[PDB]
Parts: structure tokens; sequence; C-alpha cells
């Protein structure tokens, strides 16, 4: 095996389609366990101002009870056979996946139908979950990372559904009724926008039979979203009582398909990530990370590439003390402009290797593989095989990075969200002026 | 006295906008003119009277000089 035969030997994910539009997809393997899940194309991006937060509410109510399985009965099946049921709802996706033994695949799929098709949405359950969601919102206020990322989305996609948080405003939480949830599950859990994805030791024929036997009686065969408008701005939630100051600066990134995703990730891999409790520190080849470790500017930073269907945020988020925001912002902008102006071959090779490690290591275990299947089928319309990813990364070079970063970073108005003791944070004019070089 | 340790402010949120996405002369006359009128109305009663007094004194002194420089019938 020379890593080429290795990639070629990865089992192929068969994809089918029911009459309802259910894209049944599976990736057989040898493990005795499996992860079977349903990926919905619902999320806050598809929610108006009044309906905002209904997706999170429905996700919460999903596992409580079903019409066929009243209340804890649904729970009882999950634990009694050792399965781990879980759900996650981001801004443009929802998913319910049940990790279970390959033997129990016939049962799990049935449950996966019951959770998605025949929910309960009981009124007393709605009241209890309303209280729980309120306390969970007060929890989410605690950590600065999620708060800062929601601020970034609000100030970058202001005036668009993308600005809406996943959980929604607390006002909507109290004022969401059972009718709204029923309408949401009726008009957003439709059959065409569904991916039943399974990994592990499941054969595609059995998955197709189970889907055709349990998911057949679903929707037949509309809120198809609108292109959101990036609006470079800044939000400063100056709160000096917080210990550290979380900043996130992002530019309008690429879409989901948008082949420029492959170079940009490589470019981001050049900047990398770092925090206090790392290893080499002052020797890590990422110049920004080496500077941070040498001068102890920050307790953390990372480069994110949040990309949605038609747009996306590409940038960096760092956590540092109250009197190092300016220096680290300068060094971050310097790394960005260096990549746009002069990328150099060696850094590009390091980025290519790092991205190869990302894609390969991320796709291990049944849960990440099934998640990749669902997300790829929903976004790319296919499952990009690892060989295709390898070829696309191989095509990347110094010139490609220098051009792609230039198209997205150089002289672009960024969106900034800072929270905490952010007095040091440079004024938006200084940040914007950092995007361009008078030497270049 | 540098940015970072000037004061302690909490619970304030400021929203801004890139200069490349907003007009540099937003309603320069639709609200510029009424604002100017309010500004001058709220200050003329305190600014004008001294200068108007000076103008009266100037003109009186100048004409006093002029008609004191004439010839006296004698
Ligand atoms: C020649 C064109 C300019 C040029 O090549 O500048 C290169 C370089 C700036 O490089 P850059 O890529 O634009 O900015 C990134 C730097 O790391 C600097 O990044 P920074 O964040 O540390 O500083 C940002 C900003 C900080 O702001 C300034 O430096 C202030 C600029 C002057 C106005 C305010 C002071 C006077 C009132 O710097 C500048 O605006 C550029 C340097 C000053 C150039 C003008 C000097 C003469 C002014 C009269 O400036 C110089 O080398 C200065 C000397 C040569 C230019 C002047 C002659
Ligand atoms: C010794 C004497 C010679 C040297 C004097 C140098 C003094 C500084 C001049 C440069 C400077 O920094 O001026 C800043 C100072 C304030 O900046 P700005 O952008 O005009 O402020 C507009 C307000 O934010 C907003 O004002 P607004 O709400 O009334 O609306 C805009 C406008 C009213 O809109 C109009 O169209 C003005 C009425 C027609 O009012 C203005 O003050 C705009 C300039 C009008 C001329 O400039 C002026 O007030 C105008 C130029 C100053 C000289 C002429 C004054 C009469
Ligand atoms: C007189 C010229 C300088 C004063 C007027 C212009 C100014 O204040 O700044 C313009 C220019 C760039 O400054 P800035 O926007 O901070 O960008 C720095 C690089 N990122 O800063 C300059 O100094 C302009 C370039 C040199 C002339
Ligand atoms: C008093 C009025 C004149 C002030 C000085 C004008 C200097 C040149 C710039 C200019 O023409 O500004 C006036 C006007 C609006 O400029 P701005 O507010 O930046 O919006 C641009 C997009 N419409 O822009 C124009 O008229 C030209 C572009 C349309």
């Amino acid at each position: 095996a020379t890593y080429a035969q290795a990639l070629q030997s990865v089992p192929e994910t068969q994809v089918s389609q029911l009459d309802n539009g259910l894209r049944v997809a599976s990736e057989q393997s040898s493990q005795p366990t499996c992860t079977v899940g349903v990926w919905i194309d619902a999320g806050s991006r598809y929610e108006n101002e009044k309906n905002n937060g209904a997706g999170y509410f429905v996700e919460h109510l999903a596992f409580k009870g079903t019409k066929n399985r009243p209340g804890s009965a649904l729970e009882k099946e999950v634990e009694s056979m050792g399965a781990h049921l879980n759900a996650y709802s981001t801004r443009e996706h929802t998913a319910y996946y049940i990790k279970a033994l390959s033997k129990d695949l016939p049962k799990a799929v049935e449950l996966l139908a019951d959770i998605v098709q025949n929910c309960s949405l009981e009124d007393s359950q709605i009241e209890k979950e309303r209280d729980v969601i309120l306390q969970e919102l007060q929890e989410n206020d605690s950590s600065m990372r999620d708060v800062v990322f929601d601020y970034l989305h609000a100030t970058a996609f202001q005036g668009t559904p993308l600005a809406q948080s996943v959980e929604g405003p607390s006002e909507n939480v109290r004022k969401l009724s059972r009718a709204d949830l029923t309408e949401y599950v009726s008009q957003h859990y439709k059959a065409p926008r569904m991916v039943l994805a399974a990994a592990g030791g499941v054969e595609h024929r059995q998955l197709l039979d189970l889907a055709q036997k349990h998911f057949s009686s679903l929707s037949g065969t509309v809120p198809a979203f609108t292109p959101c408008r990036f609006t470079g701005s800044e939000i400063r939630h100056r709160d000096d009582a917080l210990p550290l100051a979380h900043v996130a600066i992002a530019v309008e990134g690429p879409g989901w398909a948008n082949p420029d995703n492959v170079p940009l990730q490589v470019a981001n891999a050049i900047i990398g990530h770092y925090d206090s409790t790392y290893g080499g520190g002052t020797h890590m080849s990422s110049t920004l990370a080496s500077v941070a470790a040498t001068r102890k500017l920050c307790q953390s930073f990372q480069t994110f590439n949040i990309c949605y269907a038609e747009t996306g945020l590409l940038g960096a988020h760092f956590v540092c003390d109250n009197m190092s925001i300016d220096d680290m912002m300068f060094f971050l902008q310097g790394q960005w402009m260096r990549l746009c102006t002069s990328a150099t071959e060696s850094e590009v090779v390091r980025g290519k290797n790092i991205l190869r490690n990302a894609l390969v290591s991320h796709l291990d275990g049944t849960t990440p593989v099934c998640e990749d299947i669902g997300r790829s089928l929903l976004t790319y319309g296919r499952r990009i095989p690892l060989a295709e990813w390898e070829s696309r990364i191989a095509e990347v070079d110094a010139s490609v990075v220098r051009e792609v970063c230039s198209k997205y970073f150089y002289d672009q108005c960024p969106a900034v969200a800072g929270l905490g003791p952010i007095e040091q944070l440079p004024d938006y004019n200084r940040i914007r002026s950092g995007m361009f070089w008078l030497r270049f | 006295r540098e940015f970072g340790h000037l004061t302690r402010m909490r619970h304030v949120i400021t929203y801004s906008l890139s200069p490349f996405e907003q007009r540099a002369f937003p309603h320069y006359f639709t609200k510029g003119i009424p604002n100017v009128l309010r500004r001058t109305r709220a200050c003329i009663l305190r600014v004008a009277p001294p200068f108007v007094v000076f103008y009266l004194v100037y003109t009186w002194g100048t004409q006093e000089f002029e008609k004191s420089k004439r010839k006296n019938p004698a």
C-alpha cells in the first residue's frame, strides 16, 4: 500500500433514491457496529423571524415520545439494545443518528422513521421543553465561543435568515406554540430534502428494503431559501468583567461546492491553530502560532471555514487577554496578506499534507463517516470520494493559493465580532486597512 | 494612557458598518439643513447680542468722529 492503493481501496458508498425522493445511502464495511441516521435539510436558515427557534424546539421534542412509542418507550428501545441516539441541528442541517449494533439495524431504522415521521409534540411536553430551552439559552450565554460566533453571523449576514441563531430569540421560545411546530415539521421534513445515511456493517440492499418498508408512507414527490447578503460590519460587546476577550474576524468565503474550497482550506492549514496547552509551541511552523507561543499573546486561536450553500464565512477566531488584541490582530492580518502576496511552495506543501490528514483522519469510525455521507449528499449532491479529494489537493500549488487568497482576502471588507475586554481591539477602519498592503 | 486600560465599561454593544458599504453623504441636505437650522437657532440668542452691540458702538463711534471733525459755527 502506497497511500494510492489505500485510497483506491476505500469501499464505495452506494447511493439510491426512493420514489418519495429519499436518498438512501450507505457505506458498507466490516465493523459489527453501525451508525444509521437521517439528515434533514431544515435549519434556522429556513426559518422566518416569527418561526425562528422552531427547529431547535422540534429537535428537543424529537426524542421525548412518538405516536407509536409513547414517551419513554422510545427511550426504552434505544438503551435496552445499547444504541446511542443523538441529534444535532445546525443553521442549515438537522440530523438524528442512532449508533447501534449491525444486527439491530432493522429496529433502529424503524425508530428513525418514528422520530422523524410520527412525532408527538404534546402540549405539556412543549411547556416543559420551553422551560428547558430557556435554561439552555442561559447556559449558552456562558461560553464566549458560541456567543462570539453567533455575533459574527448576526453582523455578517444582517438582514437575512442566516443571521438568525439556531436556538432563536428567547421571545420566540416563549411564544412558539404547537401549531408552529406542527407546520414546521410538515413543511420542512418533506421527503425530497431527506438523506437516510448509514455506515458500518450495513449492506445497501438491506438499507433500501428497510427504507422502502418504513419510510415509504412519507411526503409525496416552497421555502427554497434566498441568497443571503454578506455585509461587512462589526459588533463589540464590551464587557470588561469577562476574563478573556474572544474575537472572530471573517470574510465572505466560498459556497459549499465552489472548488476554491480546496485551496482555501490549504491556506488556512498554513495558519493552523494553537492554544496554551500545546506541544512544540515556539517551534511550530505556523508563523502566527510561533509568534503567539513566543510572546504569549493568546490562550487560543483557530482558522474556521464555515461555508453555507451560497456563501460562507472564512477567517480566524482567537482568544487572548485584554492587552494583546491589537498585536495578534496585526500578526493575523500579516499572515493573511503574506499568503495572498507570496505563498511560497514549502508552506503550500505543508498545507496540502495537513489537509490530507484532516480529510483522512476525520473519516474514521462509523459516526463521522455516516455524518460525512449525510452532509455531502445534502450539500455537494454526491459523496466526494477520498481519491477525488486527493486529486483536488494535489492540483493545488503556490500560485493557486496566492490567487485564491487574493480573491477572498486582499482588500475585502471583513466582519468582526468581539466580546469581553475588547478596548484594545482596533477600530474598524484600522482592521479594514489591515486587509491591504502599501508595499504590494 | 493607551488603549486597553483606559476605563471599565460593561454591558454596551456597538454596531458599525464598513465605509465601503454605506454612503459618505447620507441625506446631506434632507437632514443637514434642518439640523443646521436647529443648531443656529439654539445658539443665536447667545452669540448675536454681543456682536450686534459692537456693531452699534462701531457705527456710533464712527459717525461721532465724522461729525466731530466738522467745523463749529463761530
